[PDB]
């Protein structure tokens, strides 16, 4: 039983280390279309 | 037969009465929503100790929670095992106390201590006979402590011929979470020694030790000292609700550990507690579970024992055992190290045996040591308020609320008083 | 529990503009105000059926900044009734907001927060927010504080103000209105966070690597600091706090109580890429100069107590090892009399992150909230460029004009004096 | 076959926990506990027992081997034991940005606080609320004590 | 009944003791699971010895690990049997002493040899009646060399009525690695004739020499010397893991061994030990075992036992043999070269046999031969400690951290006294 | 076991970049900075999948450092490491010593010293620098003494690259060099020098490369150090850590100055006809055509030596081999320590590397000991120090600086001292 136990908590943190592995990959796309947009709202500025 | 009522202040208190029960309710058989699941019929003679007949199964913890902060009633509640406590034993104020001893001891006391006073009497006449009350709240808090011993001073003054313990968690300077910790303690300490029978001091630096060498842990969150107290707990009351080879009650470890009326401070070890990967290499014996006792490290207490001498001890054990190894292990226990022990007191080490063991371990076992040694933390306690208490530093927010100087002056001289006895039986 | 937080100043509004956009963000409460198909509660009352108010009043004296924001994005959030709005400025003058405007401006807002008080049940306090290098923010401030202290008086009033720095500085007579609104401040406010600018430009400059930034991602930040002290009330944790436990554990005497605050990390977006982040390298980044929000050195002063607020995923043990670490070092010294000068206290929930932000999302922050002596040396700062100009008689006339005269200057001096007197001896 | 699969993912990463191989070592110390019962306190005999009876077991087709034994101690492990956020967090679309839009040459400063759309990777991964619908079914605080006292003596005799 | 505790100091010594486990885990049947998969019944009655019963037939050896990199322990851990050890005795470091007796004698020691006695009275509380205690190291490094002298110190005003057994690996100039060789080997060797009940004198030039010769190896990795010195110490106590026709304990051979209490150095031979071609045309005899066994190339040191004259000796036999033969050659083997032995103690062999040979050979012998030959490497040490003294070479690591120069003064005394007295009994 | 490396100067950049690249390599972790527990002494696991590099590059100019930000490894090296100045110190060591010492060396120790907190079981540091130039001599005697008030105890290793006595680049180096050994005297603790022109004559002679530039010569400087660290990085048949240099190779606390050697340095096409064993390498490693140091070992004698092993080797032919290198009579030693050897095994063979001009080896050795050539070559270096400082040349730049001739003088005496020492030693 013990055994058994052990075992079924190291799955556990394996499978918390492994989605928490995807959300910080997940997390970065975000800051380059940003980029862009702040490039096209200065574009639109200075030929206004 | 015998009853305990179980009360919890603070924060602190809350949680580890709720893993407590948590435990309890496990170790009985009973699931979660309150109905009984069990296999063996040992588990049903000795639940009217802590729960009660409501409908067909249904049982209700004999517990009272009092706080201040909803936030601590919503954590208890939301969890799981959280569901079997009545509502009507949920006494609560509303403001909050906030890490200060004198308004939890004058301010909101005044107007929720009467509320928990009738909660809790009417708990107590509901059941038969009274074998004592169980406390749980820290020292630092202010809701926790003073309201806590408020509630001590006037159950004793209702209650004299019930006993009563007191589960109190102690700061220390490598674990120091609130900055008024030596005021608040110096105070309940000088409070505690008159009203309460007699209490187990723990404290966190103790239990974070004790998770990193001996349990190795890696993320020892709140829970996990949680179950540590909580099994402390289990321990120390197991005689009552199981039969045993050599019973023995609260009454009787009390009247064994206690030779003078203000010794009555212990600390307290548990064992086997043994790592995840080493538990495969282990041995299940007697004198396994002895050595590993008396282990200095193996305290619950910032206090070696090792610089002090043993005034009495208590080990409680569970589990298919052999009476004679038990004598003989601790008259060799007893015999080695004869220096750590007094002189004066023949066969300083009471024992006893339960034949119900926790599931999940074959055999287990309870410590508690009344030793000298812990009058080096009442020492680090006093000179702290005193350096403090020099200068009135944070003093004028108890003074400006009611609270004054020469208070200050007794839980001082009382805490040199009490540790200079110590020293004198050193 | 519920606490309201009202705003005076230019300043004052603008950053409660951040803080209440933060707030709306981080509860998923959408821009216009109602739930899109519970611990709001101490922020918003429920009106109706899916609709929320905040508990909030902003006032000012010039309409302009005031109706800017009644126009903005949040015409729904914001009651009509709590924009509280003045007619004329007071023009960088302390007298003229604190006597001649605020006469017949505090009392609508009194009235305004009374029943504001009476929709709450479970009030913990007050926080308020204001510049004291302004006019409005000091004068008509001091009056509302006062009048707020003569009104409660028990109940804990949270001053977070914003002092003008060493050598930037934007106005010419906030010596004088720094001094005022401090001569009603020491006696009225219970616990003041301390906030300079210029400390603020440099951490923006140097971590958060902005060489052009303006007073959005400064509002921006102090919202942080806001949500990050205040999740503790909002959000349950292994062990919390509320705003009650720096009335004792932050303030070592009565006239004492100005904070030190700090943040961490300041982080990019692109440098969290690259780092680790544990409750060490936080720990320790809290307590260099670098990373302070009053530009002062702590090294020259000594320590009366810490506090910790921490978020995130962050056990205890860890923290408690690290607080046990800056301990033994003597890099950092404390008062002889507090051997036990930390205030730990930590939530489950990681702080938010505002889209647009530079602030990069964090698993665990720290906010670090101290007492120390070098705001004793802020003061005689201070106080020393206060009696350059008014060695001449500068500026007093503009003042006398308005009805005062020397006696109040001359006081207030001297009780600059006497706490530059109580911060030395404490020092000792 | 879940619980087959993604055991055989493992295997073929070489990711056998500690855990697996105290079991594996467990099982085996049971195995020669029960031959020891079967051919007595020997322990020789019951090893001995031990080879004879997977010896005299015949082999059945096969057209590999890893894959057999594999799916064979799979299955011993199966017979032992079984082995292998609100909606507005959840999701952005359902809440509304409906923003101010301003005159592209005529922008103020603070304008930018309430200006810009929210995506599903702001959100937060968790959202731990209080709920205290509990502490409001709760009357006001003002409690009191009003009883007539009715306990039956019940003396310890 | 007897018990022999195990414990090994440095990369050297742990890689030996692993070696070591290794060969007796398969002399016993002892699977690198530690599961018993044996045959015959004989390999249970005595591995109380070596090991204790965990949890229904499971075995740990009763050993204690203790170094300070971790380079070892993950080469430990690495290999085969690497797991049978009880992760609780590996106590373990973290900075490293680095080839410095002084630092591994009075820095790192100091707040490390605590944990070490602690864990040795652990494993040693645990049996009945202790035997003795085996340590392997060598005198060349330094943090083996200086941890391992104080523990065995402490152990020795600890316990000083059991018997105690040390491997050492002396370096020689032919192999010599590091340049702070005579510095270690003189303080070692100075604490050891007052510490140790007796020492096992290896060098790795024999070593070489050895597999060169008999072995013919081209690649004599440190596998094969660790396997050598591990079948050495397998012979050593087959007596009481295995019964015999003629028993002989430590105790028995250290007091016939020893004739004065700081004469307890000894050379080391075992036989047989024959390359795999030369192997066929050998035959299994005692005459020819005894022959291979006191040939001068046979020893495992760097001293001619035919440059001096033989006090004392011993021979440990292995398989069911002949006693009238055994004697019979010890006899003839005297008589023919009279001129070694010494003159005033006749008869001086002590000869046992064990009726179990070890695993793969039908019969096999250890040699234990304590002469005065020995005395030539002390000189040759002590010659280069003193040129290395003369002008203070590589000495203000050693004075920089604390000791000083009359400890150096006292163990070349020591060194020069041991030396004329070896002299003085030739 | 952590060692973190700083980098100071131009060619400690260089350096750097080759070291690193070659860690990299070896380690198998590609330059974005994530793989596809033996890289944790020079690798930090930040988050999840990346790498950080335990290192600095600090200078004056920020040409090299912005080259390296925006090279191939943009994204390796943590941005704000790369402490990069406004104005170079312009080989003036007066300059790069109080001038703009005093306002970037403090942003450097409170970066290392957060560099140490994350670190846990730190083993020591180790400097690269020239001391012909002037930001690699000025501000790092600075950092040095600062990190000896630091820390003290931690082992320092100096790798240093001394000025050739024909072959020069600058024309005031002597005095750099002599105010910089003034302060590496009693700053650092173990000192390794590797001069240019010998790794000129060894990549002619050896790898016959007719036009090298500075590329291969920050290789071969990068393989030694891997060579030397490998036995900290990966277990071997016989470990030897960086602490020991300390007490195994200093036989004095004022005489801290290794030769080093490496073997063997083979090109491809030679590398197909020239059987590897460890005989002929061992005595490879011994000759001066072998020395990056330009010094004659025959005319001064062994305290001590070290040998490093990486590969295919077994100690019984390497103990074979120093036995007989010691019955020969071609080297003499000291007649102090007559076993003046050190030897260490690893199992991991040296990489090679793409672009390189060295093969796959089976087995390589590299070699430090020390001799009295340190001895003659500071003796060269005062011979024309002191011609420089009889007319006073360039010493108004120093002087107009804020500095005088009292430290000028306290240097060349404590030079002075220095032969003295070495003669005596010799003796
Ligand atoms: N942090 C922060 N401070 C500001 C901001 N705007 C103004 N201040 C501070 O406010 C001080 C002057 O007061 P103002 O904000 O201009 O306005 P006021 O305080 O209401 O005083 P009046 O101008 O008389 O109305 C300046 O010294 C600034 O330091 C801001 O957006 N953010
Ligand atoms: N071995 C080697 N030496 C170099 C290299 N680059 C420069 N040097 C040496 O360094 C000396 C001058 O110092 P530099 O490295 O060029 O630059 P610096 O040390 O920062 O000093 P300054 O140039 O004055 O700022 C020259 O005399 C060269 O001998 C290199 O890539 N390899
Ligand atoms: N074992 C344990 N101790 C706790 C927990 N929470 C708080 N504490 C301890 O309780 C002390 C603070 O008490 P506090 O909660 O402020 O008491 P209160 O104000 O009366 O509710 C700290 O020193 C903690 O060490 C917990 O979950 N488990
Ligand atoms: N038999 C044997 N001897 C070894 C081995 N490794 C090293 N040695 C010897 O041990 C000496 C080196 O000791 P050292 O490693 O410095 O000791 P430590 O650092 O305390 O472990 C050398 O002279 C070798 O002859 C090995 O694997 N087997
Ligand atoms: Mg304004
Ligand atoms: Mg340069």
């Amino acid at each position: 039983e013990a055994l058994s136990k052990e075992a079924a908590d190291e799955a556990a943190e394996l499978a918390f280390r492994e989605r928490r592995r995807e959300e910080m990959r997940r997390y970065r796309e975000q800051l380059a279309l940003m980029m862009e947009k702040e490039r096209e709202e200065t574009a639109e500025r200075d030929a206004l | 037969m015998r009853e305990i009522v179980h009360i919890q202040g603070g924060q602190c208190g809350n949680q580890i009465g709720a893993k407590f029960w948590e435990v309890v309710s496990d170790e009985h058989g009973i699931d979660p929503t309150g109905t009984y699941h069990g296999d063996s019929d040992l588990q049903l003679e000795r639940i009217n100790v802590y729960f009660n007949e409501a409908t067909g199964g249904r049982y209700v913890p004999r517990a009272i929670l009092m706080d201040l902060e909803p936030g601590t009633m919503d954590s208890v509640r939301s969890g799981p095992y959280g569901q079997i406590f009545r509502p009507d034993n949920f006494v609560f104020g509303q403001t909050g106390a906030g890490n200060n001893w004198a308004k939890g001891h004058y301010t909101e006391g005044a107007e929720l201590i009467d509320s928990v006073l009738d909660v809790v009497r009417k708990e107590a006449e509901s059941c038969d006979c009274l074998q004592g009350f169980q406390v749980c709240h820290s020292l630092g808090g202010g809701t926790g402590s003073g309201m806590g011993t408020l509630l001590i001073s006037k159950i004793r003054e209702e209650y004299p011929d019930r006993m009563m313990l007191t589960f109190s968690v102690v700061p220390s300077p490598k674990v120091s979470d609130t900055v008024v910790e030596p005021y608040n303690a110096t105070l309940s300490v000088h409070q505690l020694v008159e009203n309460a029978d007699e209490c187990m001091v723990l404290d966190n630096e103790a239990l974070y030790d004790i998770c990193f060498r001996t349990l190795k842990l890696t993320t020892p969150t709140f829970g996990d000292l949680n179950h540590l107290i909580s099994a402390v707990m289990s321990g120390i009351t197991c005689c009552l609700r199981f039969p045993g080879q050599l019973n023995a009650d609260l009454r009787k470890l009390a009247v064994n550990l206690i030779p003078f009326p203000r010794l009555h401070f212990f600390m307290v070890g548990f064992t086997p507690l043994t790592s995840r990967g080493s538990q495969q290499y282990r041995a299940l014996t007697v004198p396994e579970l002895t050595q590993q006792m008396w282990d200095a490290k193996n305290m619950m207490c910032a206090a070696d024992p090792r610089h002090g001498r043993y005034l009495t001890a208590s080990a409680l054990f569970r589990g298919r055992m052999s009476t004679k190894e038990v004598d003989e292990q601790m008259l060799n226990v007893q015999n080695k190290n004869s220096s750590y022990f007094v002189e004066w007191i023949p066969n300083n080490v009471k024992s006893s045996v339960c034949d119900i063991p926790p599931k999940g371990l074959k055999m287990s076992a309870t410590f508690i040591g009344n030793s000298t040694a812990i009058q080096e933390m009442f020492k680090r306690v006093s000179e702290q308020f005193t350096a403090m208490f020099r200068r009135k530093a944070f003093l004028h927010w108890y003074t400006g609320e009611g609270m004054d100087e020469m208070e200050f002056t007794e839980a001082e001289s009382n805490m040199n008083d009490l540790v200079s006895e110590y020293q004198q039986y050193q | 529990r519920e606490v309201i937080s009202i705003h005076i100043g230019q300043a004052g509004i603008q950053v409660g503009n951040a803080c209440w956009e933060l707030y709306c963000l981080e509860h998923g409460i959408q821009p216009d105000g109602q739930m899109p198909s519970d611990a709001f509660n101490t922020f918003f009352s429920e009106t109706g059926a899916g609709k929320h108010v905040p508990r909030c009043i902003f006032l000012d004296l010039e309409p302009t900044v005031v109706d800017e924001v009644r126009t903005g994005t949040y015409r729904q959030l914001f009651h009509p009734e709590q924009l509280i709005s003045g007619k004329e400025d007071a023009a960088n003058n302390f007298a003229r907001g604190h006597y001649t405007i605020g006469k017949e401006i505090v009392d609508l807002a009194l009235d305004r927060i009374r029943k504001l008080a009476d929709n709450c049940t479970g009030l913990q306090g007050f926080l308020v927010f204001n510049a004291v290098g302004g006019g409005t923010g000091s004068g008509l401030g001091s009056l509302l504080l006062e009048r707020l202290s003569v009104d409660y008086g028990k109940k804990s009033k949270l001053g977070f103000t914003v002092y003008p720095s060493p050598q930037v500085s934007t106005a010419v007579v906030e010596p004088y209105n720094s001094v005022l609104s401090t001569h009603s401040l020491l006696e009225h406010t219970d616990v003041a966070v301390m906030l300079d600018n210029e400390a603020i430009y440099d951490i923006c400059r140097r971590s958060l690597d902005i060489e052009r930034p303006t007073y959005t991602n400064l509002n921006r930040l102090i919202a942080q600091v806001i949500s990050s002290l205040t999740a503790s009330l909002r959000f349950d944790g292994a062990l919390n706090v509320d705003i009650t436990e720096f009335q004792t554990n932050l303030v070592p005497y009565p006239r004492i109580h100005f904070m030190l605050s700090s943040y961490a990390p300041i982080i990019s977006a692109e440098k969290a890429y690259h780092e680790q982040l544990s409750v060490a390298e936080i720990t320790n980044a809290a307590f260099e100069p670098a990373s302070m929000m009053v530009k002062c050195d702590p090294r020259h002063g000594k320590y009366m107590a810490c506090c910790l607020m921490y978020r995130g995923d962050v056990v205890p043990k860890d923290v408690n090892a690290s607080v046990a670490t800056i301990k033994t070092k003597r890099t950092i010294q404390f008062v002889d009399w507090c051997p036990t000068g930390f205030k730990c206290g930590i939530n489950y929930q990681p702080p938010t992150v505002v889209p647009g932000g530079d602030l990069a999302k964090v698993q665990r922050a720290v906010c670090m909230i101290s007492n120390s002596t070098a705001i004793g040396e802020i003061f005689s700062r201070l106080d020393h460029k206060f009696d350059l100009m008014y060695a001449k008689r500068a500026f007093v006339h503009w003042y006398v004009g308005e009805g005062m005269e020397e006696g109040e200057f001359s006081e207030a001096r001297e009780d600059l004096a006497a706490l530059e007197k109580d911060f030395e001896e404490v020092g000792a | 076959a879940s619980n087959f699969f993604a055991y055989y993912a493992t295997e073929k990463a070489g990711g056998k926990g500690e855990a697996a191989k105290a079991l594996d070592a467990a099982r085996r110390l049971a195995q020669l506990n029960e031959a020891r019962t079967m051919a007595g306190g020997s322990l020789a005999g019951a090893v001995k027992l031990v080879r004879e009876v997977e010896s005299a077991r015949p082999p059945e087709p096969c057209v590999d081997a890893a894959q057999r034994k594999l799916y064979n101690a799979f299955f011993q492990s199966w017979l032992a034991g079984d082995r292998h956020l609100p909606l507005r967090f959840a999701d952005v679309t359902t809440r509304k940005h409906n923003p101010k839009q301003q005159h592209p040459v005529y922008q103020t400063s603070n304008s930018i606080y309430g200006a810009k759309a929210p995506s599903q990777l702001d959100m937060p991964l968790s959202y731990s609320s209080s709920s205290q619908a509990f502490t409001r079914a709760f009357p006001v605080t003002a409690a009191k004590n009003s009883c007539m006292v009715t306990s039956v003596t019940r003396s310890n005799v």
